[PDB]
C-alpha cells in the first residue's frame, strides 16, 4: 500500500532488501557511517487487489509466502459458532439451537 | 482548420447587410431576403476559404438545409448517414468481373438500406446488359439506369449516393449537378465568384462592407503578392501616391512605427496596410489590444486596415474573427505552372541569352512545373510531400547559366549538369531515396544531347497523340505563345501517369471531402432514431464475443512443447516470433473490448482513452491503440477484423505439423514481411555453400496458379497476395505491361523467391525493372524489399509511371 | 531581528563589502511579507497600525538600499577589474578611468564607514540611497564608454567577436602576460590552445619569443624563427594569426618535395607520415594522390587499361601499410595522425573502384570533377585572382606553388588555418554528395543548409568540409535567447575574418529576430555577389568583407517547438537532404582502425549479422545493437588481433563476436543466434577461449570459502564478468528475480583477494534511499552534505577501509532498479570520460583500478541510450539452477563458513544430517521436481504472487531444518527403515506447506486448494487419509497415522474489544 513511483518500484520497500541481504542502513544524517543492523525478524502482511497489486520478487524470494484462505461454512461455524455459544449459554439454557 | 474563425459581431454585420441590400417592398420580401442571405454569408466564407475546402462547406450548406427541411428534398436519415461514410462489409465473394471488389464490399452497407434492399438481387439480373454498360459509359450521373431505375434516377439525393457507391471519381462532379437542382438560384451558386476573378472582389469588398473597425485579412500562397493587387485598387478609389497611405512592412524594430503609423491613421482617416503579420507572434497579442480600443473609441469614417500573412498556427483567434478574410490562390495546372515558371524569369535575362541555354532552361521549367503536378497525388505519385519554391528552380538556373559560358563553343555536358539537377537541385527535398530514382527519370527524359532539337518533354507518347514538344530556335515572345498553344489540356498521362491513376485521384479527392464532411456534419441529425456510437459499440462487441477469441489466442509453452529444438528451422523461428506478436496485439484488443463492454452494461469509471474507442467504432475507423499493434496498413473497422481473422488462419495452419512448412505462403499477411524473407535466404545458406550477407533475394513470376501441390522447391520459397499498382502483369506474355484503363489495381500470380549470390560490380539490365513493395497503399517508409520482373519496355517509363507493389489493396479475394 | 541585525565587511583588498547579505535579506524578506500583511488585515492591528505600518515601511526601505549595493559592487567590482592592472587601457579614456576612480575611492569609505554603523537599511537612509543610485548611473556610464572601445577592437580582431565578452575583457587587460593571452586562443581557433616560450631574461617577467605553438592535444608545431609578442593585445595577436598560416604553408613547400621523394626513395610513407604534422600529412597524402591519379587518366589516354587498376592496387597496398602501422603499438596523438590518413585512403580506394566498375576513362568527366581534389601546381595563367580574393603573401608571389582545391566548379585556395588532429569523419557517398551541394552554393555566394534528423551529427559534416579546406570553422548553439544586437556581432565578426559559420539548432530561433537575420544575410550575400572589398552593414557600416567567409544553418525537421522559416530566408539558403551515416562505412573505419586487412568484406558481412540479429531475437532492453555497442565489441576484438596478428582476421572475428554477445543473448535465443552466425563462416569452426589460471582459482574459492558448488555453467559466467570488468570501467550484471547475480559478483571479489590481494566493495540500494539525498544536496542552510555515493568516491580514495593503498581492484556494487532520473546524476561516469558531477561542483576523478557493478531484474526504466554506455551481462535463470543451493544446504558447507565468519553471533544453530538422512532428502528433492511436471505446471498450481523456483526451495530447507532439530533424538532411537519413512514424510509435510501458503487467489481458493491437493496427494511412498485436505494432516513421528491438527475449543474471556477476542 506504499505509494509506487512512475517507474512501479516504492523506495520504502527497496529499503526493506538492503536490510535482510547486506545488513547495513545508512543513516540520513551521518551518511558515513555504516549503522549495521543485526538480529532482526520481519513478518509480512500483505492484501492482493490493494495499493501495489504485486510487491518486488527480489524480496519476495526472501521472505516465505503464506496465505489465509477466503471464509468457509466449516471455518466461520466453528469460529463464530463458539463465541455465541459461550455467551448465548449465560443468557439462557434456551436458544443456544 | 485553423484561422477559420468568424466572430459573432462579424457574422451579424453581414447578416443585416444581406437584409439591407433587398430591394422588394413586401410583395415577396420573406423568400428573396432568405435567398439573399445564404448568397450574401456563402460569398462572404467562400472567400474566406481555400479551393479545395469551398467544395465541402457547399456541401455542408445544402446537407444542413436539407437535414432541418428548410428545401423539400427526397432522402432518408440514415440514407444521409450512409453516404457520409460508406462501410465495406464482407461476406459474399461473388462479384462482377468489370465492378471492382471494393465498389462490391460498398455495395453490401447498400443492402442494409430498405429503399436498395432488393437492389442487390437486381444487380445480379442482366448485370453486363445494362450495370457494365453504364459502369463503361462516361458521365454516368447524367445516364439512366435501364433496370427500371428511373425512380432512383428522378430523385437527385438517392441517386447521388447510387453514384458514390458504384464510381467514386465521378462523386465530386456528380455532388455539383446535384447541389445545383436542389438549392433555389445554385447555378449562381455553382458559378459563384468564378466571372469576377480576383482584383475585381477585392475592389467590391472594401467598399460594400468593412467599412471601419473592420480590419481586411490576406491569406497569401507561395508566388502570390497582396499588395500588388490592392495597390491598384486603393488608387481607384482615392488619391494613394504612397504619402497618405503606408504599405508598412513587419520587420523586428518596426513594430513601434506600425504602432505609430496605426494610431495616426485613425485620427487622420487615411488606410493602413501590413505586411507579414505571422512574423511577430507577440505583436499580434499587443496589436489585439489596440484593435480593441479603437473599437470602443469609434477614429475617423473611411478608415481601414489591411493585413496579409501565410497561414499558420499560433496566430490570435481574436484577430482573426473580428477581421474580414480574403484568400488568393493561384491558377492550378501544368500549362498555368508552366507559364507562372516563365514570368519568373526576367524577359530581358532570356533574349541576352543564346537559343541553346533559353532551350535548356525550358526543359527545367517543366521539370519544375510536372513536380508540382506529382505532388498532388499520394502513393501512386510521390509517396511524399516536399515543398518545392520557385527559389529552388533560379538556383538551379544561375549554375546551368555558369556551365554554358564556360563551354561556349565546345559541346555542354549533360552527363555533368544531370547529376546536379538529380542529386543538388532537388535532392536537397527528397530524403526517402525511393523519390529520388523517379525524379531522376522525369530529369533523364527531359535533359538528352537531342533536347536543342525538337523533341517531346512528355515520356515516350507511342499512341498517345499529344504531340507537345521543346519550341525551336525563336524571339521570347513566340517561346510563350507555343506554350499556351501546345500545352493545351493538362492530362495525367503528360507527366508519365497512366489514365486509371488520375481516376484513383478523384477517388483519394472525393475520399477526403466526406472524412471531413462527416466532422462537420452538426449536432448528429439532432435525434428525432440511429443507433448510438455505444450501442453501435456494443454491437461490434457482440459479434467479437460470438467468435473466440479467447481460443484463437495461441499458448506459447504449448507451440514450443511441439517443437523438438534441435530439427528448428529458420521459418519456424520467423512464426514463433509472428504468432508471439500476433498473440499480444490479440489479447490487448480482448482486453481492450472486455473492458469497454463493462463499462458500457456495468457501473464504472470511464477513462478518456475508452471514450476515443467508442467514437473510433461509431467512425468506423480502427482504433489508434489498435493501429499502433501489428501492421500499421490503414483499413476500414469491419475489413481489419476480417484481415485479422485471415491472419489468424495463417498461425492455425501453422500449429498443426509446424515442420512441414506450407506449399504456397502469403508474405501478405505478415507482421513483418522482411522478416521471413531473411528466413527464407538463412534456409538456402545451410543447404548451400557461402556467406548470407552475400545472397540477395530475387522475385520470378510464375504463371502457376495456387491449385499446383509442388512445395519447399530446393533453393526456393512460394509467395502470393502481391498487387501491382499503375501497370497489369500479362500470364500468357510473362512480362509487365500497360493497365487496363477501367482496372486500377493488378494482382500478380504465385510468386517463386530465390535466393542468389550478388553480381560482383554494379550491373543494369533493361529487362529487369526495380520496383520497390511496400505494406500499405499509402508507401510511406513501409518499404520491404526491391522485387526484379521482366519487362519489354524500358525501366526509365515503369519508374516514372510510379509503378510499385503493394501487400494490401482491398482486391484480395475471400 | 531587525532591531539588532547586522553586515559583516568582507575586504575586497582593499575594500569593505556586504557578503552573505541575502541570508539576512530573506529573513528581512519574511518580516516585511507577513508582517506588512497583518496589521492592515488584523482589526485588533488596525488599531495598533500606527505602529506595524511605520515598522512595515522601515523593512521596505532596508530591501532597497540592499539591492543597491548589489547591483553596483557586482557591476563595480567588473569596470573596477578592467580598470585595475590596465595602464594600456586607463591611458585610452582617460575622462572615465579618473571618474570612476573617484567613484571607487569613495564607496571603499562608505563601505568602511558602515561596518560601523548598525543595519544598512537605517544607515541608507533616502540621501544615501540615491547618492548609491548617482554611483551606479555614473559606473554604467564607464561600462558604456568601455563596450565602445571593445566594438573597435572586435572590428581589429574577427576571433574577438566569437570570444565571450568576460573572456575579451580578461584579455585586454593582461595585455602584457603574453601566456595567459594564449591560453584563451583555444576558444577562437580550431587548433592552437596555446603557444611554446622561451625562458625570459628576468625569471618575473612572462616570456614573449615564441618559438612553436601547442594543439588542443599537446601536437607542436615550430615556428620557423622567433615570434616577439609587440604591445597592442589585438595587433600581436593578428600578427599570430597570420603567423599561424605562414607556419603551416613554409613546412607544406619541404613536406611536398619530400612526399615525390619518398614514393622511389627507400624510407617508407609511414615512417614519412611521422615525422610531419597530422593536418599537413593528410593534405599531402591527397595532394601526392590527386597528382597519382591525374598520371593515371593522361596513362589511360595512352591506352594502358592497367593505368587504373595500377592506381587502385598502389592506394590499397600502403591502405594495408598503413593499417600493420596502427596494429603495431604507437603514440595515441600519432594513432589519428595516422588513423585520419586511413580514412581518406579507404575513401581513395573507393573511388578507384568506383572508376573501374563504371568504366570512366576520361579526366574532365563529371565523376572526377565531383570529388573533393587537391591541387599543388604555380598555375601560370592563374585565374584564380578572378574566382576569389588574393588575401596572403604566397597566393599574390605567382614563383611558389600554392595549395588549390577544385571540385565542381568551385576553385578556392587552401586557407591554412590549424586544426591540431581533430578526427576526421568517415567519408561516405552520402557526405561526398553533401560537399557538392554546399559548395554549389559557395560557388552562387549564398548560404548552404543541410536538414536531417537527430544523431545525423550533420555539424559535425560541414565542420569536416572545412577542416579539409583548412579555413577555421564556428559553432554557435541558439537557446532562444539571441537578440538582433548579439546575433548581428556574430556576422558582423564572422564577415571581417575569413571563417566558416556553422548554427547548431537554428530552427529554434524567434520568428521575430529570424526576420533581422534573413535581412542581416540578404545584405552580406548581396555583396558577395557585388564582390565589393568592403561593403556597408544596416549598423556600423564600415567592415572589411572576405569572399572567403559561408553560413552554414542546421534545421531539424522533427524537433518539437519547431517555427517555419520566412519563404525570403528558404530562397536564401540551398536545402540540403541528410540521412543516418551508413553502418558499414563507420563499421569498415573501426575495423580498420584496429588493423584488420580484410576489413572492407568483414565489415559488409558484420553490420548485415547485427540488422539480421535485431529482427530474428526477441525484443530485449539489455539487448544493445547500436554503433556505441559494436565499438566497444570491436575495442576487445582488436586487443586480440594485436596479440596474434599472423591468425587470419574472418576466423578470429567469429570468436570474438561470439564470445561477448553470448553472455547478454537469453536461452531462447542462444540456440537461435549461434546458428546464425554459422550462416556468415560456415567453414570457419569457432573454438570456446578460457582462461584456465583463472577458472581453476574461481573453482578452488568456491569450494574452499564460499561452500558452493563450482557448475561448469556458474563458473564461466563469473569468468565472463571478469574479462567484462577488465575492458569496461562500468557493467550491469542484469538478470531474474531469482538467481544468483549477487554470489556471482561476490564470488569473483574473493578469487581477486586469492588471486592477487584484498578488495573493498561498497553495497548500497540507490533505488532505496531518495535520489537527491543519495548524491547529496544543499539545506536551508549554506553547507552542502555528502551524498552516500559521493562520499564512498571521496572514501574509496583515501581515508577509509576502502582506500587505494594495498588493494588492487576495488568496485562499489549497486542493486536498485535503474531509474533514468536517477542514473542522468551519474551518466558522467557511465560515459568513457571519468569525470564525476555534483551540485557543490567538487571534481572527483574515477581511478582505472576503480569498476561500477549495477543489479538489476528488469531494465525497463532504464533509457536505450543507457543500455549502450556500459557493458552488459544476463545470467539465465536456469544456467545457475536451484541444485546449487541444495547441494550447499544438504552439505551444510555455505551455512557453516557464514557462522565462523560474520558479525551475527545470535544465530540459530543447524542441525547435523546423517549421511543415510543426507541421501534420502538429496532422492527426494531430486525426484519431486523433476519428474513432476505437474508442480511447475501453471495450470495445476494456482500461486497469489509469482513466486521463483529458488524461493520455494529455501522455504523447504528452513522447515526441514526445525522439524529435524525438534525430533532428532527420535530418529537415531528408531530403526533406519522407518527413520526412511519418517524423513521422506518429513520432506512432504515441509514440501505440501512450502507451496501450499502461495497457493490461492482466483473466484473460489477452495478450487485452487483442491487441483493442489489432488497432484500433491501422490507423494510418492507415503499417502494421505482420503476425506481430509494435506494441509490438515501433519506427521507425528510416535503414532506414524499422519494424524490430523488438534484445535483448542475456544474459552469465553471479559476482553471488552472483539478484535481481542481470538478463536
Ligand atoms: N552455486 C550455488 N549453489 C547453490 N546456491 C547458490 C549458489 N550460488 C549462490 N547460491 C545462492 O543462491 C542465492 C542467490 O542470491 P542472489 O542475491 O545472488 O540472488 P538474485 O536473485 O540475483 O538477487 P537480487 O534480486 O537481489 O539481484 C543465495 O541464496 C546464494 O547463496
Ligand atoms: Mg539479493
Amino acid at each position: 500500500m506504499p505509494y509506487v513511483d512512475k517507474y512501479g518500484t516504492q523506495s520504502p520497500i527497496q529499503l526493506l532488501r538492503l536490510i535482510l541481504d547486506y545488513g547495513s542502513i545508512f543513516n540520513r544524517e551521518q551518511l558515513e557511517e555504516r549503522k549495521f543492523l543485526q538480529d532482526l525478524l520481519f513478518f509480512g502482511c500483505l492484501n492482493q487487489k490493494s495499493g501495489s497489486f504485486t510487491v518486488d520478487l527480489r524480496l519476495q524470494r526472501n521472505f516465505s509466502v503464506f496465505s489465509m484462505y477466503t471464509p468457509s461454512s466449516d471455518v466461520i461455524k466453528t469460529i463464530f459458532g463458539s463465541i455465541l455459544n459461550a455467551h448465548l449459554s449465560t443468557i439462557d439454557d434456551k436458544a443456544q439451537k | 482548420d485553423h484561422m477559420y474563425q468568424y466572430s459573432l459581431e462579424s457574422f451579424i454585420t453581414f447578416f443585416f447587410k444581406a437584409i439591407n441590400r433587398t430591394t422588394v417592398r413586401d410583395e415577396n420580401r420573406i423568400p428573396t431576403l432568405i435567398l439573399n442571405i445564404r448568397q450574401t454569408i456563402y460569398q462572404w466564407i467562400s472567400r474566406g476559404l481555400f479551393e479545395k475546402h469551398k467544395l465541402i462547406f457547399l456541401t455542408l450548406i445544402v446537407f444542413r438545409l436539407m437535414q432541418k427541411k428548410i428545401i423539400d428534398v427526397a432522402y432518408e436519415v440514415a440514407e444521409m448517414d450512409f453516404l457520409i461514410k460508406c462501410p465495406a462489409r464482407p461476406g459474399v465473394e461473388n462479384t462482377l468481373d468489370w465492378l471492382p471488389n471494393i465498389s462490391w464490399d460498398q455495395i453490401q452497407g447498400l443492402i442494409n438500406l430498405e429503399e436498395f434492399r432488393n437492389f442487390a438481387h437486381q444487380l445480379e439480373k442482366e448485370a453486363p446488359n445494362r450495370f457494365k454498360d453504364w459502369y463503361n459509359e462516361l458521365q454516368p450521373e447524367d445516364q439512366k439506369l435501364p433496370l427500371d431505375w428511373k425512380r432512383l434516377d428522378s430523385m437527385p439525393f438517392k441517386k447521388l449516393l447510387v453514384l458514390r457507391c458504384l464510381r467514386p471519381d465521378r462523386m465530386t462532379i456528380s455532388l455539383n449537378n446535384f447541389i445545383r437542382a436542389v438549392l433555389p438560384q445554385g447555378d449562381a451558386f455553382v458559378e459563384m465568384d468564378q466571372k469576377l476573378a480576383f482584383s475585381e472582389i477585392l475592389e467590391s469588398v472594401i467598399n460594400e462592407d468593412a467599412e471601419s473597425t473592420i480590419p481586411i485579412f490576406f491569406i497569401l500562397s507561395p508566388g502570390s503578392d497582396p499588395v500588388k493587387e490592392v495597390e491598384k485598387i486603393a488608387k481607384k478609389k482615392r488619391i494613394e501616391p504612397g504619402k497618405n497611405f503606408f504599405n508598412i512592412a513587419l520587420g523586428q524594430g518596426q513594430d513601434e512605427i506600425a504602432r505609430r503609423r496605426i494610431e495616426e491613421g485613425n485620427k487622420e482617416g487615411h488606410w493602413v496596410m501590413l505586411q507579414n503579420i505571422h512574423l511577430m507572434p507577440t505583436w499580434l497579442i499587443e496589436l489585439e489590444k489596440i484593435l480593441d480600443s479603437y473599437s470602443g473609441e469609434a477614429g475617423n469614417s473611411e478608415f481601414r486596415l489591411f493585413l496579409s500573412a501565410e497561414p499558420s498556427t499560433g496566430i490570435p483567434i481574436g484577430i482573426l474573427d473580428r477581421s474580414i478574410k480574403l484568400t488568393n490562390e493561384p491558377p492550378a495546372g501544368l500549362k498555368a505552372n508552366m507559364k507562372r515558371a516563365w514570368t519568373y524569369f526576367s524577359k530581358e535575362e532570356i533574349e541576352d541569352k543564346d537559343p541553346k541555354i533559353k532551350s535548356i532552361l525550358f526543359a527545367l521549367c517543366f521539370f519544375h512545373s510536372t513536380l508540382i503536378e506529382r505532388r498532388r497525388f499520394g502513393p501512386k505519385g510521390w509517396n511524399m510531400s516536399y515543398p518545392f519554391n520557385m527559389g529552388d528552380l533560379r538556383d538551379s538556373y544561375l549554375v546551368m547559366n555558369r556551365y554554358m559560358e564556360q563551354n561556349q563553343g565546345g559541346k555542354v555536358p549533360f552527363n555533368d549538369l544531370i547529376y546536379i539537377f538529380g542529386e543538388i537541385m532537388y535532392g536537397g527535398h527528397i530524403v526517402d531515396d525511393w523519390d529520388r530514382r523517379l525524379c531522376n527519370s522525369y530529369l533523364f527524359n527531359t535533359m538528352h544531347e537531342q533536347l536543342f532539337d525538337e523533341l517531346e518533354l512528355f515520356p515516350y507518347i507511342e499512341g498517345k497523340g499529344l504531340s507537345f514538344k521543346v519550341p525551336g530556335q525563336n524571339p521570347y515572345e513566340k517561346y510563350i505563345e507555343h506554350i499556351e498553344t501546345s500545352l493545351k489540356q493538362e492530362t495525367p498521362l503528360a507527366y508519365g501517369l497512366h489514365p486509371n491513376a488520375e481516376i484513383g485521384f478523384r477517388t483519394d479527392q472525393c475520399k477526403t471531402l466526406f472524412n471531413t464532411l462527416l466532422e462537420l456534419m452538426p449536432k448528429e441529425q439532432s435525434r428525432d432514431i440511429k443507433s448510438s456510437n455505444e450501442m453501435a459499440s456494443d454491437l461490434i462487441k457482440q459479434l467479437l464475443e460470438d467468435s473466440e477469441l479467447k481460443n484463437k489466442i495461441f499458448n506459447m509453452e504449448e507451440i514450443k512443447n511441439k517443437i523438438d529444438a534441435e530439427n528448428k528451422g529458420p521459418y519456424q523461428n520467423v512464426f514463433l516470433q509472428e504468432i508471439e506478436y500476433m498473440n499480444a496485439l490479440l489479447s490487448e484488443i480482448v482486453k481492450d473490448l472486455e473492458e469497454i463492454g463493462q463499462g458500457l452494461s456495468g457501473l464504472l469509471t470511464v477513462s478518456e482513452n475508452m471514450e476515443m474507442i467508442i467514437e473510433s467504432i461509431a467512425l468506423s475507423r480502427v482504433p489508434a491503440s489498435w493501429q499502433k499493434l501489428a501492421y500499421p496498413s490503414k483499413r476500414g473497422l469491419q475489413s481489419w477484423l476480417a484481415n485479422l481473422f485471415q491472419r489468424i488462419e495463417q498461425l492455425n495452419i501453422f500449429r498443426d505439423d509446424p515442420y512441414s512448412i506450407p506449399r504456397v505462403v502469403m508474405i501478405s499477411r505478415f507482421f513483418n514481411p522482411q522478416s521471413f524473407l531473411t528466413a527464407i535466404m538463412q534456409v538456402i545458406s545451410r543447404a548451400k555453400a557461402y556467406e548470407l550477407n552475400k545472397l540477395y533475394i530475387q522475385t520470378e513470376i510464375t504463371k502457376r496458379s495456387i491449385e499446383e501441390i509442388e512445395g519447399a522447391a530446393k533453393e526456393g520459397a512460394y509467395v502470393y497476395g502481391f498487387i501491382l499498382e499503375g501497370a497489369r502483369w500479362d500470364y500468357q506474355l510473362g512480362q509487365l505491361e500497360e493497365s487496363k484503363p477501367k482496372e486500377m489495381f493488378s494482382v500478380l500470380p504465385v510468386t517463386y523467391c530465390k535466393a542468389i549470390p550478388l553480381p560482383p560490380e554494379g550491373k543494369e539490365d533493361k529487362s529487369l525493372y526495380q520496383c520497390p513493395v511496400y505494406k500499405t497503399e499509402d508507401r510511406g517508409n513501409t518499404y520491404v524489399f526491391t522485387a526484379q520482373l521482366k519487362t519489354r519496355f524500358p525501366p526509365r517509363k515503369w519508374i516514372l509511371a510510379g509503378v510499385a507493389i503493394i501487400m494490401d489493396v482491398e482486391g484480395v479475394s475471400d | 531581528w531587525w532591531s539588532k541585525q547586522v553586515f559583516e565587511f568582507t575586504e575586497y583588498k582593499e575594500t569593505k563589502t556586504f557578503a552573505s547579505l541575502d541570508n539576512m535579506m530573506e529573513v528581512l524578506d519574511q518580516h516585511s511579507l507577513d508582517l506588512m500583511g497583518m496589521k492592515s488585515q488584523g482589526k485588533y492591528v488596525e488599531f495598533f497600525y500606527d505602529r506595524v505600518e511605520d515598522w512595515r515601511e522601515k523593512l521596505g526601505r532596508v530591501d532597497v538600499v540592499v539591492n543597491e549595493w548589489l547591483k553596483v559592487q557586482k557591476n563595480w567590482k567588473i569596470l573596477y577589474n578592467i580598470f585595475l592592472l590596465s595602464e594600456d587601457i586607463r591611458m585610452q579614456l582617460p575622462e572615465d578611468t579618473k571618474v570612476f576612480e573617484g567613484v571607487d575611492k569613495e564607496f571603499k569609505d562608505m563601505m568602511s564607514e558602515v561596518s560601523a554603523n548598525p543595519s544598512v537599511v537605517e544607515a541608507c537612509t533616502i540621501e544615501r540611497r540615491d547618492v548609491l543610485v548617482g554611483w551606479s548611473q555614473a559606473i554604467k556610464k564607464c561600462e558604456k564608454a568601455l563596450n565602445d572601445y571593445l566594438e573597435q577592437k572586435k572590428k581589429s580582431f574577427p576571433r574577438f567577436y566569437f570570444l565571450s565578452n568576460q573572456s575579451l575583457l580578461t584579455i585586454l587587460s593582461n595585455g602584457q602576460n603574453a601566456p595567459k593571452v594564449c591560453e584563451y586562443l583555444g576558444d577562437c581557433f580550431d587548433g592552437l590552445k596555446t603557444l611554446t616560450f622561451e625562458p625570459p631574461a628576468n625569471p618575473a617577467e612572462t616570456s614573449k619569443v615564441g618559438i612553436g605553438m601547442i594543439s588542443k592535444d599537446d601536437e607542436k608545431v615550430p615556428f620557423s624563427s622567433k615570434f616577439i609578442c609587440e604591445g597592442a593585445v589585438e595587433h600581436w595577436l593578428l600578427n599570430l594569426e597570420f603567423r599561424m598560416r605562414e607556419t603551416l604553408q613554409e613546412i607544406l613547400e619541404g613536406a611536398k618535395n619530400t612526399a615525390d621523394l619518398w614514393d622511389s626513395g627507400d624510407k617508407p610513407r609511414e615512417e614519412w607520415v611521422e615525422g610531419y604534422n597530422a593536418q599537413i600529412a593528410l593534405l599531402t597524402t591527397t595532394i601526392v594522390w590527386t597528382e597519382d591519379v591525374g598520371r593515371a587518366f593522361e596513362d589511360l589516354a595512352g591506352g594502358s587499361e592497367t593505368a587504373m587498376k595500377e592506381c587502385q592496387k598502389l592506394i590499397e597496398v600502403r591502405l594495408e601499410n598503413l593499417i600493420k602501422k596502427v596494429r603495431g603499438d604507437l603514440h595515441i596523438l600519432e594513432r589519428w595522425k595516422i588513423i585520419n590518413i586511413i580514412t581518406i585512403d579507404v575513401h581513395s580506394r573507393d573511388v578507384v573502384e568506383k572508376f573501374v566498375i563504371q568504366k570512366v576513362s576520361e579526366a574532365e568527366s563529371f565523376a572526377w570533377l565531383s570529388q573533393l581534389k587537391f591541387y599543388w601546381e604555380n598555375k601560370p595563367d592563374s585565374d584564380m585572382h578572378l574566382r576569389q580574393t588574393l588575401r596572403f603573401p604566397w597566393e599574390k608571389d605567382k614563383n611558389k606553388n600554392k595549395c588549390i582545391i577544385r571540385i565542381v566548379d568551385w576553385f578556392r585556395f587552401y586557407s591554412y588555418e590549424y586544426i591540431g588532429n581533430a578526427i576526421r569523419l568517415v567519408i561516405t557517398p552520402l557526405t561526398d554528395r553533401c560537399y557538392i551541394t554546399l559548395t554549389q552554393a559557395l560557388n552562387l555566394t549564398m548560404g548552404g543548409a543541410p536538414a536531417g534528423p537527430a544523431g545525423t551529427g550533420k555539424t559535425e559534416t560541414t565542420k569536416d568540409l572545412g577542416r579539409a579546406i583548412g579555413i577555421p570553422v564556428m559553432v554557435f548553439n541558439c537557446s532562444d535567447q539571441m537578440n538582433k544586437d548579439s546575433m548581428a556581432q556574430i556576422f558582423m565578426g564572422l564577415s571581417q575574418s575569413g571563417a566558416w559559420g556553422c548554427f547548431d539548432e537554428f530552427n529554434r530561433i524567434s520568428i521575430e529576430v529570424l526576420s533581422v537575420v534573413s535581412t542581416q544575410v540578404k545584405c552580406v550575400l548581396d555583396a558577395l555577389k557585388e564582390k565589393k572589398t568592403k561593403f556597408s552593414f544596416v549598423e556600423e557600416g564600415e567592415i572589411q568583407l572576405q569572399d572567403t567567409v559561408g553560413f552554414f544553418i542546421t534545421m531539424n525537421p522533427g524537433y518539437a517547438g519547431r517555427t517555419e522559416l520566412p519563404e525570403n530566408l528558404k530562397a536564401l539558403f540551398r536545402s540540403c537532404a541528410m540521412v543516418v551515416p551508413d553502418l558499414a562505412l563507420i563499421c569498415e573505419n573501426m575495423l580498420m582502425s584496429e588493423g584488420f586487412t580484410m576489413a572492407r568484406v568483414l565489415s559488409r558481412k558484420f553490420v548485415s549479422l547485427y540488422m539480421l540479429s535485431r529482427e530474428l531475437l526477441s525484443k530485449q532492453k539489455h539487448y544493445d545493437w547500436g554503433l556505441r555497442a559494436v565499438k566497444s565489441v570491436l575495442r576487445q576484438a582488436g586487443k586480440l588481433k594485436r596479440g596474434d596478428p599472423d591468425m587470419p582476421e574472418d576466423p578470429l572475428l567469429m570468436r570474438a563476436l561470439r564470445d561477448f554477445n553470448m553472455p547478454k543473448i537469453v536461452t531462447d535465443d542462444k540456440v537461435i543466434f549461434r546458428r546464425l552466425i554459422g550462416d556468415l563462416f560456415p567453414k570457419l569452426d569457432p573454438p570456446t577461449k578460457q582462461n584456465p589460471e583463472l577458472k581453476k582459482i574461481v573453482q578452488d574459492t568456491t569450494k574452499k570459502d564460499m561452500g558452493l558448488v563450482a557448475e561448469e555453467l556458474f563458473v564461466t559466467k563469473v569468468v565472463q564478468l571478469a574479462e567484462i570488468l577488465e575492458v569496461r570501467h562500468c557493467c550491469f550484471v542484469i538478470g531474474p528475480p531469482g538467481s544468483g547475480k549477487t554470489c556471482v559478483w561476490k564470488t569473483l571479489i574473493k578469487s581477486y583477494i586469492n588471486s592477487g590481494e584484498d578488495a573493498e566493495y561498497d553495497t548500497l540500494n540507490p533505488k532505496a534511499v531518495t535520489s537527491d539525498e543519495l548524491f547529496g544536496a544543499y539545506t536551508k542552510t549554506k553547507e552542502w552534505k555528502n551524498g552516500v555515493i559521493a562520499v564512498i568516491m571521496k572514501n574509496q580514495v583515501k581515508n577509509e577501509e576502502k582506500y587505494k593503498a594495498t588493494h588492487m581492484h576495488k568496485w562499489s556494487v549497486l542493486d536498485g532498479d535503474i531509474d533514468p532520473e536517477w542514473i542522468e546524476s551519474l551518466n558522467t561516469v557511465m560515459d568513457d570520460n571519468k569525470v564525476l558531477t555534483l551540485v557543490s561542483n567538487d571534481r572527483i576523478f574515477l581511478t582505472p583500478q576503480m569498476r561500477l557493478i549495477f543489479e538489476i531484474s528488469n531494465l525497463r526504466n532504464a533509457t536505450p541510450a543507457t543500455v549502450s554506455r556500459a557493458g552488459v551481462l544476463f545470467i539465465n535463470e536456469t544456467d545457475i539452477g536451484w541444485m546449487p543451493y541444495m547441494n550447499s544446504w544438504l552439505e551444510r558447507s555455505q551455512i557453516n563458513i557464514l557462522k565462523q565468519q560474520k558479525e551475527m553471533a545470535n544465530m540459530p544453530e543447524y542441525p547435523v544430517i546423517d549421511d543415510v538422512a543426507k541421501s534420502v532428502f538429496y532422492r527426494c528433492f531430486q525426484s519431486y521436481f523433476e519428474q513432476n511436471i505437474d508442480v511447475h505446471d501453471k495450470n495445476r498450481v494456482r500461486h497469489i504472487c509469482p513466486m521463483v523456483d529458488i524461493a520455494m526451495i529455501q522455504t523447504i530447507c528452513t522447515i526441514l531444518d526445525a522439524l529435524l532439530i525438534q525430533h532428532l533424538p527420535k530418529l537415531k532411537q528408531m530403526k533406519e527403515e522407518d527413520e526412511k519413512q519418517a524423513l521422506e514424510a518429513f520432506f512432504i509435510f515441509a514440501g505440501l506447506w512450502a507451496i501450499g501458503g502461495p497457493v490461492g487467489g482466483g473466484q473460489d481458493d477452495s478450487k485452487d486448494m483442491k487441483e493442489f491437493n489432488t497432484v500433491w496427494k501422490g507423494a510418492a511412498k507415503v499417502k494421505f487419509p482420503e476425506q481430509g485436505l494435506c494441509y490438515d494432516y501433519y506427521y507425528d513421528i510416535n503414532e506414524n497415522k499422519w494424524n490430523t491438527w488438534k484445535v483448542e475449543d475456544y474459552l469465553p474471556n471479559d476482553q471488552p474489544l472483539f478484535s481481542k477476542i481470538y478463536v
